[PDB]
């Protein structure tokens, strides 16, 4: 099942357990916990649903809210899982080498550790110091120095 | 963990599930897979197995 859409059979309103609240591009949260639970609360304290959340999620309708069923409640990628930038501002890119580190697809690769990943911290405004950022095999940053990217923002990881 | 870390060794041949701290507790999934019942209980408990 490529959808990464979550159906609802019945109007219960959602309870997500275990998770961490943290603020992203928009008002919806997005989970940076792997362990998550989902339950609904209808009438009653039994629970409808369960399911499961997978971490970089985003919910579709806030927690403790009454779903009418039928709904997606989270949407998340099903193929990744996105990576939470703790400071907002621009991306500060480290011993970004250009031929060898580099693979044009802007979208560019961040560094291969076979081939040699530099950990830095997301730029306040445009250059200030504020957090490790950890670059694995086939781990690709699209969003260049400078961009100013809000936190809770993530660009496309590409799994190895 | 404040005293006695626990040094383990991955042969790399398998993703780590997660990359921050996080508080990780006792039995948490750090590489994902079908868990041994052996590390269930030790990890866990005897009604966890």
């Amino acid at each position: 099942a490529a959808e990464s859409s979550i159906q609802v059979k019945n109007k219960g309103s959602i309870k997500l357990s275990n998770v961490k609240s943290v603020v992203n591009s928009s008002g919806k949260l997005v989970i940076t916990s792997r362990n998550t639970e989902l339950k609904l609360i209808d009438e009653f304290g039994r629970t409808k649903e369960s399911y499961k959340v997978p971490y970089g999620a985003v919910l579709a309708k806030g927690d403790g809210e009454q779903v009418a069923g039928g709904e997606t409640v989270a949407n998340w990628d099903p193929h990744t899982m996105p990576v939470i930038t703790e400071v907002s501002g621009f991306v500060r890119f480290t011993d970004m080498i250009d031929g060898q580190t580099i693979t044009r697809q802007s979208s560019l690769v961040v560094l291969d550790s076979a081939e040699r990943r530099p950990a830095l911290k997301i730029v306040d405004a445009q250059g200030n110091d504020v957090a490790q950022y950890f670059l694995p095999g086939k781990a690709i940053v699209q969003l260049e120095d400078g961009v100013q990217i809000s936190s809770g923002d993530t660009l496309a990881r590409i799994p190895q | 963990d404040g005293s006695d870390p626990y040094e383990e060794m991955i042969p790399k041949w398998r993703q780590l599930n997660v990359f921050e701290g996080e508080r990780v507790e006792r039995g948490d999934v750090i590489s994902d897979g079908p868990e041994a019942p052996h590390d269930i209980l030790r990890l866990r408990g005897v009604h966890a197995v």
